[PDB]
């Protein structure tokens, strides 16, 4: 199989890039010839963030964090799963077992991060309702 | 050291089943009981809170069970096992074996079984499951394929023992039986 | 009422599509035919009068490592790599052309140059410890050692 | 001209000056980069593209996900240049020469009527001869997911 | 199945530059010990097409080429060099004979063959009719051993995986011995 | 050259640089396998070099999950 | 049955509501999965058939009476740290309440029992790897099981970064082994014993000796142990060293077939050293956890002599030595579990701020013991006496053991050494037995009501109420008098050593 005309896609993507920066830095009039009032540095107004007007000045929950942490163990199990699709046929009955046996035992995960609802935000801190209960002499 | 007749080197997982002694299922009966047991034991030797017994929620109770009920057949199936390897008393279960077999071959029908499995995944199924049992106090594996490598030689289901000839079995020569690699490789060398 | 200014956008799209696939058929398809018509370019640019009608031939897909020995092997034959003949005696230079590409085995740039990848206790030992090369020199100095008898 | 030279040496002229995590967590994508493009020519291509499915897609973008939580906060160019030449001399990391300017071949042959990719002997190999390997994998995979919740929840 | 070898040519002229790729000519003929052969000239189409023929007529010589590999114990290539001639003169037989009995319905199929990416599941109609002629004019059959006959995949009346394009020189030698031979 | 020890000069000032330095460290190691195999036209090889790009993931999500609670016990006041 | 166990431990657990006494039953659950364990090990494994060794699972797991040794003894030893996080250490509530904060503590333990048991039986490059890795990762959870605490997750960092680095070097030498034979099963590469760098098995052992913190890597275990919790450093300061050692053993064994001086030379070397740090290090320390550190890292030396000199007697000396040191090491951490209650309490000068993690941190505060407690003062008497190696207690028969393997192989330098080393520690071994009594006649006569154990309330004011649990205060006792009296077995013992063979046989 033959793959130069797939390097050439690559090279001229490549080359597409500098065109796209560039073509901006060519095209763009002066900034004499429109309002001359100073470049993006000296602009630093211009050159700022947008804070909707007012200008002012990351404690994430935990459940976001256990989110993209057991990202890792379910790719790599699914990553795993490659060798067995292009060899499902000369692996027979055996390998179907022990691929079904390789989803079990993490499968066995699945269920243990169901039950504790490790994903969920929950909310700790607020939503509390109290009963108020006269305490008469 | 004590060493008797080699049964099975592999021996397949429905058969070490069906060679439970009655002492074997009660050594089963035991460990499911013993583990809850276990758990009562020691509140007797130690309350878990307090100071006075208190007997464990009964949800602990059928998860003790439970974990015992693998654990009585983890020891039944390895003690079965010993017997197949000759590490313990086989004189029972060799009369056994030898009335099945040689049965087996008299229809023409391989001892080992039919399998699904092709040549290589035969031999490769043994290497995993042979001498697994050593390992079965870590994690589980069995021999529950019919493969060809047990570890035995065909030729001594042949000869007559004491109190066999009575069972009138005729056995034809290998190269006739059904299923084995003395009798498959006989169009191409390399497909059976 | 089926609005057709709206669906003017999806007839370009649909041109767009079409425009690039209608290329790559008919080009690809064209120069793996005109390669296969013979060895020279006086051969493959022009057509000759007592030629029949043009068979095209069209670029394959899903090929194995027997697909590279063919087209080598086509390549001897006929000067393309999907050349077409089907003469039952080969030519007498088919004895005499056989590629055998030779290249080198060194590891690769990344492994013998990063400047975290390389440090490794076996591979200083490689690069700055004598005892595995003295060791290995031995046996080369002794297949010359040995054509006295 | 063997250009990926040029790209690990500006790689190795920046792991020399870079302060904050932005430019060390660069020094990674820099680096799997000529590592996927140096196996995708030459040696092997199965491998070039599962590094990127599981280094780039799964294993880089973790480490910038939790310095947006870690933190953001807070040399001389004769010694740095004189280092990397330094550095760039000796650059042989075997010392059989003939091993390094001798090439070799191979003789190819039809014995093999059956070719499937790598990726199928692989999976036919780790599915059936080396089942345990791949059985422990999922457990090692297991205890992680116990693992990180047991650090990492709170409550 | 494209894997880089150091055997054949590769993907790409980057992976040249890397492995420093020398192609490498020997002019060197074989010794006058070894008597010459004429080497088969078809090439990838050609032979896919005859591949059955060349099993049904040299199918002896064949199993005793490989039958003298399994049994040289690793001298295979010095010491079948004589039975390894009789392979590439039988299959230079058939190719031969070929081109001088059915030169077009050949041709026809193996044109299918290279309009259709070398698949047989696609070129059926022009392979039909050469399977046709060759039994009459050379006795040659196609079989695929290990099935029964009547389940052989290329003649299968209704196949489920079929060509997307047809080819025009194959559906139109297919209906006209749809009026020479179907009286 | 790397004999002075160079390559501490290229790791950084944070326990984070530290974890990235292991995994290029590792990730020499399965380069060289991934040579070495193709080479020899050995699947084994290769075997080998997909467990270790697997472990090589596993090592990571455990370090950096240490490194996150490690992160938050100090910003753990949460008294508001 | 430890797998298939540890699955319903898992989801079990994550069912059940979060409650200590539910945590501390399914502690007691564990603690019958390791004895069911045991029962079926000892059922199937006899020394008399594993005596030829015998392949398992395409030959990746090699097993043999030398390592089926370790696995009983890893197995007991589970056992009686189970038995502290099963039962009550102390009984009052706060200080134990923290063994039942955490209910993946017991599915954690019975992870790394799976990592520790299926090391010393490795047989494949490609499957050590993945094993070290399993027992290497069970470790970090383990370290930093106490998330809330500063010191335990500052450890877990600790331990990782070594580890890593620790299971690179490892990883990098099997590559470079590959990389000369192409072979990966072990056995395989003995055929090519003598056709490979054999110092790319050194670059394997360098790995395995950060793991059992070895100087000049000795720094990181000396923190880390005397940073976790005492419960936890009870665990992972001992556990690592029974499968790595054993691991150690028989790489040494496949060594030692080419016999490279070079290799020894350099082992020597390290040895050498960290007799000298184990032994000078320990003098001026004032944390009882850094002294067991350095205490540690001086038995971690003795026993590579015994690998070192790998012959008929070295079996043997390993033998013995692994087993009573685990033993010893389980009894001087029970009682520091225990002895905690004897503390006192203020009512100040150098604001010693003591945490529920290590209530007894310091060696003065092991003070007067023989007055609050006697029998349990001689019983840590006995065990540092051990340790001194003091005749005829199990510490003795270790040194003289291993002693004989030593200068039987040559190694005159590293026994002069050891024997030299030995009486420098005897220094901060007797400083904690200064500690324990010396202070005894000018305090015999105290008003003490001040104590933690005071804080107890009095249940009856008639029945006798015991001052310490029943489970803990029954495994002290025994391991103090197998301690002191292994004179009365010893010859069974060791001529039930003689047998354990590695490729010996005749
Ligand atoms: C079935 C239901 C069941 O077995 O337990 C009920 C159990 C009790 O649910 P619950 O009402 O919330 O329990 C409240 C009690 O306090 C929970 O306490 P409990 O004591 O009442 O039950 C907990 C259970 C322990 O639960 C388990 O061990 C389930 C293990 C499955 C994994 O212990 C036992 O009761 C022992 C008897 C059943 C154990 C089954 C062991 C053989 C394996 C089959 O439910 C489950 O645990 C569901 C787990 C099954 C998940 C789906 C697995 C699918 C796998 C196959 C799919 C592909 C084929
Ligand atoms: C940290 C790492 C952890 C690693 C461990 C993780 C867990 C892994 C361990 C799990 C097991 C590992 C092995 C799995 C890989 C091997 C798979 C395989 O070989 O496929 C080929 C195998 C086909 O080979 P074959 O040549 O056709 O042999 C036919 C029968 O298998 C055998 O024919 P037969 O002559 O033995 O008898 C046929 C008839 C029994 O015929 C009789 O003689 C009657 C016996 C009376 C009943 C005995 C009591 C039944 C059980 C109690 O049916 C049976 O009972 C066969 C036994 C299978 C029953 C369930 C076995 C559970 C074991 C777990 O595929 C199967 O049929 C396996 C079926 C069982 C499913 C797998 C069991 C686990 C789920
Ligand atoms: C589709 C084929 C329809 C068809 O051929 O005849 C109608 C269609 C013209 O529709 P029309 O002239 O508005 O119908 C007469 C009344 O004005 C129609 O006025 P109308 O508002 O009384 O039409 C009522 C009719 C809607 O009018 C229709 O008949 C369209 C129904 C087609 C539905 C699927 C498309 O019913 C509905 O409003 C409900 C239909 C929508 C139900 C959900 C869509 C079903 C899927 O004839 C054409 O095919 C030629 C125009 C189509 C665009 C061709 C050029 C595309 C732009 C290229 C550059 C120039
Ligand atoms: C059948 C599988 C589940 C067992 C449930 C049946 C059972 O044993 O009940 C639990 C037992 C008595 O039930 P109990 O809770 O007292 O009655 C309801 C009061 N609210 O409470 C107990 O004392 C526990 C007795 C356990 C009996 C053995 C349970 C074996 C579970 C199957 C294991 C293999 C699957
Ligand atoms: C457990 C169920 C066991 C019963 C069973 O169905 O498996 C037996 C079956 C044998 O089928 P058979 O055609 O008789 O094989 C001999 C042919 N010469 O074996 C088979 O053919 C297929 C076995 C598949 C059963 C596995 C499903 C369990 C889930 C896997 C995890
Ligand atoms: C298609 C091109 C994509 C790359 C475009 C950027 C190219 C600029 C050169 C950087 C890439 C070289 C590879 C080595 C990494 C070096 C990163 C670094 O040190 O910082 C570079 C960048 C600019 O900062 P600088 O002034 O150069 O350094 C001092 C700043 N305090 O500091 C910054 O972080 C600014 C934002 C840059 C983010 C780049 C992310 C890392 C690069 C990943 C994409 C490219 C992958 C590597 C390919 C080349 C490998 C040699
Ligand atoms: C509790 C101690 C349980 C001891 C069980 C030891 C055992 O059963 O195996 C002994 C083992 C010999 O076994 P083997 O040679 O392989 O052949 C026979 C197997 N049927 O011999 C061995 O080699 C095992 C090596 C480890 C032995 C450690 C010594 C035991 C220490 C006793 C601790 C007692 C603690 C007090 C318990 C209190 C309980 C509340
Ligand atoms: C593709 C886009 C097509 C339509 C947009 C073309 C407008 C750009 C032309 C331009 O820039 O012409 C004006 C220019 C210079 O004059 P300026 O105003 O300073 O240029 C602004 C841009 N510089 C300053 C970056 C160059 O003249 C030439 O260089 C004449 C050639
Ligand atoms: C075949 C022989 C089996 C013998 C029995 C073995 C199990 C022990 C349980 C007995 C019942 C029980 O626990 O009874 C309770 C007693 C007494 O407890 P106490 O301290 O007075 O607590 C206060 C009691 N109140 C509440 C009445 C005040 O506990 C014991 O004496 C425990 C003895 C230690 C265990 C011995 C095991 C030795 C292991 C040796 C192997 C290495
Ligand atoms: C078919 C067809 O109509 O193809 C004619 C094409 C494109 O069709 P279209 O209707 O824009 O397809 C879009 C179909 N949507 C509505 C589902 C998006 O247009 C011409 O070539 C003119």
């Amino acid at each position: 199989m033959l793959q130069d005309l797939f390097n050439n896609y690559v090279i001229l993507v490549g080359i597409l890039g500098l065109i796209f920066l560039g073509v901006n830095y060519f095209i763009v009039e002066s900034p004499r010839m429109d309002e001359n009032n100073g470049n993006i540095s000296d602009y630093i107004e211009k050159s700022g963030p947008f804070e909707c007007g007012f200008s002012s000045f990351n404690p994430i929950p935990i459940a976001f964090i256990l989110v993209a942490l057991l990202f890792l163990p379910f790719d790599l199990e699914v990553s795993s799963m490659l060798p067995y699709i292009v060899s499902i046929y000369s692996v027979g009955i055996y390998g179907l077992i022990i691929f079904i046996l390789f989803l079990l035992i993490l499968i066995v995960g699945f269920i243990y991060e169901f039950n504790t609802k490790s994903l969920s935000i929950t909310t700790i801190l607020h939503k509390k309702n109290k009963a108020l209960v006269k305490n008469l002499y | 050291m004590e060493t008797y007749e080699l049964i099975d080197s592999d021996p397949k997982f429905s058969r070490v089943v069906r060679y439970f002694r009655p002492s074997d299922y009660l050594t089963w009966a035991l460990g499911t009981i013993g583990a809850p047991g276990l758990m009562v034991l020691f509140e007797k030797i130690e309350p878990a809170k307090g100071n006075t017994f208190k007997m464990p929620p009964p949800s602990i109770m059928r998860i003790a069970t439970t974990i015992g009920f693998f654990g009585g057949f983890y020891y039944a199936y390895t003690s079965s096992t010993k017997r197949f390897w000759g590490y313990s008393e086989n004189a029972k279960e060799v009369a056994k074996d030898r009335y099945e077999v040689k049965k087996a071959l008299s229809e023409k029908k391989s001892p080992y079984g039919s399998s699904l499995l092709n040549p290589y995944q035969q031999d490769m199924s043994a290497r995993n499951s042979t001498n697994s049992q050593l390992l079965l106090a870590i994690f589980p594996w069995f021999n529950v394929a019919n493969h060809q490598s047990h570890g035995i030689d065909l030729r001594k289901y042949y000869e007559v023992r004491d109190g066999e000839e009575n069972w009138n079995f005729t056995l034809p020569p290998l190269d006739q039986v059904k299923d084995l690699d003395v009798a498959q490789y006989k169009e191409y060398s390399n497909y059976p | 009422m089926i609005p057709f200014e709206a669906l003017i956008p999806y007839a370009i799209m649909f041109a767009g599509f079409c425009l690039g696939g209608g290329v790559m058929n008919s080009a690809i398809t064209a120069d793996i035919t005109k390669r296969a018509r013979g060895p020279n370019q006086e051969i493959k640019r022009n057509v000759g009068e007592d030629e029949g009608p043009r068979n095209y031939t069209k670029p394959r897909y899903n090929t194995d490592q027997w697909d590279k020995y063919f087209a080598v092997r086509d390549l001897r034959l006929t000067g393309s790599l999907r050349g077409q003949s089907d003469n039952a005696v080969a030519e007498e230079s088919f004895k005499t052309n056989s590629i055998q590409p030779y290249s080198n085995t060194r590891r690769p740039w990344v492994l013998r140059r990063h400047i975290i990848m390389k440090n490794s206790p076996t591979k200083w030992a490689r690069k700055y410890s004598s005892r595995r090369d003295e060791r290995e020199q031995e046996i080369k100095d002794d297949y010359i050692r040995g054509m006295g008898e | 001209m063997n250009l990926e030279i040029l790209d690990l040496s500006i790689l190795g002229f920046y792991s020399l000056i870079s302060s904050n995590s932005f430019e060390s967590i660069a020094i990674l994508v820099a680096t799997i980069m000529p590592v996927i493009t140096e196996l995708w020519y030459n040696y092997s291509q199965l491998f070039a593209l599962l590094y990127t499915l599981i280094y780039v897609g799964a294993v880089v973008i973790l480490f910038v996900f939790i310095l947006s939580v870690i933190n953001e906060k807070e040399s001389g160019l004769f010694i740095l240049i004189l280092v990397l030449l330094l550095d760039d001399l000796d650059d042989n990391e075997s010392n059989d020469n003939d091993y390094n300017n001798v090439y070799i071949t191979d003789y190819a042959d039809w014995f093999n009527n059956y070719n499937e990719s790598d990726l199928s002997v692989i999976g036919n190999l780790l599915f059936t001869e080396y089942a345990l390997l791949l059985l422990i994998i999922s457990f090692i995979l297991l205890m992680s997911i116990i693992g990180l919740i047991l650090i990492v929840k709170k409550d | 199945s494209s894997t880089h070898t150091n055997d054949s040519l590769n993907s790409s002229n980057y992976v040249d530059k890397l492995k420093d790729t020398h192609f490498v000519f020997e002019n060197d003929k074989l010794p006058s010990e070894i008597p010459d052969v004429e080497e088969v000239g078809a090439t990838t189409a050609p032979l896919l097409s005859a591949a059955y023929f060349i099993g049904a007529k040299c199918q002896d010589y064949n199993d005793d080429f490989m039958l003298c590999q399994k049994e040289a114990k690793g001298n295979g290539p010095i010491d079948c060099l004589k039975e390894g001639r009789r392979v590439t003169r039988c299959a230079s037989g058939v190719l031969k004979d070929l081109n001088t009995h059915c030169s077009d319905e050949f041709r026809l199929h193996w044109q299918c063959l290279s309009f259709s990416n070398l698949e047989y599941k696609n070129c059926r109609k022009a392979e039909s009719l050469l399977n046709k002629c060759v039994f009459e004019k050379m006795n040659l059959v196609k079989k695929i051993p290990g099935i029964p006959e009547d389940r052989q995949i290329h003649l299968k009346q209704n196949p489920v995986l079929k060509p997307v394009a047809l080819h025009q020189d194959s559906e139109v030698a297919f209906k006209k011995a749809q009026n020479e031979n179907s009286i | 050259m790397d004999l002075i020890l160079l390559m501490l000069v290229a790791v950084g000032l944070n326990i984070i640089d530290i974890y990235i330095m292991i995994e290029i460290l590792i990730m020499g190691c399965t380069v060289n396998t991934i040579y070495s195999a193709s080479l020899d036209n050995d699947m084994i090889g290769l075997i080998y070099s997909l467990i270790q790009i697997i472990i090589a993931g596993v090592e990571s999500a455990i370090g950096l999950s240490i490194l996150v609670n490690y992160n938050r016990i100090r910003n753990s006041e949460e008294i508001e | 049955m430890l797998f298939t166990s540890l699955l319903l431990i898992i989801v079990y657990g994550s069912l059940v509501n979060k409650s200590h006494l539910l945590t501390k039953l399914i502690n007691r659950l564990g603690l019958i999965i390791i004895i069911y364990t045991l029962l079926i090990h000892l059922n199937i494994n006899t020394l008399e058939n594993l005596s030829i060794g015998i392949n398992m699972f395409n030959n990746l797991l090699l097993i043999n009476s030398f390592n089926n040794t370790i696995i009983e003894l890893i197995l007991i030893i589970c056992i009686l740290y189970v038995l502290l996080i099963s039962f009550n250490i102390t009984g009052l509530s706060i200080i134990d309440n923290l063994n039942y904060s955490k209910r993946t503590f017991i599915v954690i333990v019975l992870f790394n029992i799976i990592g520790l048991t299926l090391l010393p039986l490795v047989n494949d490059i490609m499957i050590l790897f993945i094993i070290i890795e399993l027992q290497s990762y069970s470790l970090y959870l383990l370290t930093a099981i106490f998330n809330e605490s500063h010191n335990s997750t500052k450890s877990a960092l600790y331990y990782f970064i070594v580890g890593s680095i620790a299971s690179f070097i490892i990883l990098d030498a099997t590559v470079s082994i590959y990389d000369d034979l192409g072979l990966t099963n072990i056995q395989y590469i003995l055929m090519y014993i003598d056709k490979l760098e054999i110092f790319d098995l050194l670059c394997l052992l360098f790995g395995l000796f950060i793991k059992i913190g070895l100087a000049p890597f000795y720094s990181y275990s000396i923190t880390i142990y005397s940073l976790s919790p005492t419960i936890i450093t009870n665990y992972i300061s001992l556990m690592p060293k029974l499968s790595i050692l054993t691991l150690i053993y028989i790489i040494m064994h496949y060594i030692n077939i080419v016999n490279n001086t070079d290799l020894n030379y350099v082992i020597s070397f390290l040895i050498l050293i960290s007799m000298f740090i184990g032994s000078f290090g320990g003098l001026n320390v004032i944390r009882i956890k850094t002294l067991l550190a350095y205490s540690s890292l001086l038995n971690v030396s003795y026993m590579l002599l015994a690998i070192l000199s790998n012959s008929n007697e070295s079996i043997i000396a390993y033998i013995y030595y692994i087993i009573q040191y685990s033993l010893t090491h389980i009894n001087i951490f029970s009682i520091i579990l225990v002895i905690s209650i004897y503390l006192p309490i203020m009512n100040n000068m150098l604001n010693v701020m003591i945490t529920k993690y290590s209530p007894i941190e310091y060696i003065n505060q092991l003070k007067n013991l023989f007055i609050n407690n006697i029998f349990i003062a001689i019983a840590l008497c006995i065990s540092i006496f051990s340790l001194i190696g003091i005749p005829p207690l199990t510490g003795f028969y270790g040194k003289y053991l291993v002693l004989i393997s030593g200068l039987n192989n040559g190694y005159v330098l590293l026994s002069i050494v050891l024997i030299i080393a030995s009486s420098i520690s005897t220094v901060y071994y007797a400083t904690i037995l200064k500690v324990l009594s010396f202070d005894t006649l000018s305090f015999k006569d105290i008003i003490s009501n001040n104590l933690i154990i005071n804080t107890s309330p009095e249940n009856n004011n008639n029945e006798i109420k015991p001052e310490i649990s029943n489970v803990i205060s029954y495994v002290i006792s025994s391991l103090t008098l197998i301690i002191l009296l292994i004179i009365i077995q010893y010859e069974n013992i060791v001529k039930g050593a003689y047998l354990v063979l590695l490729y010996n046989w005749v």
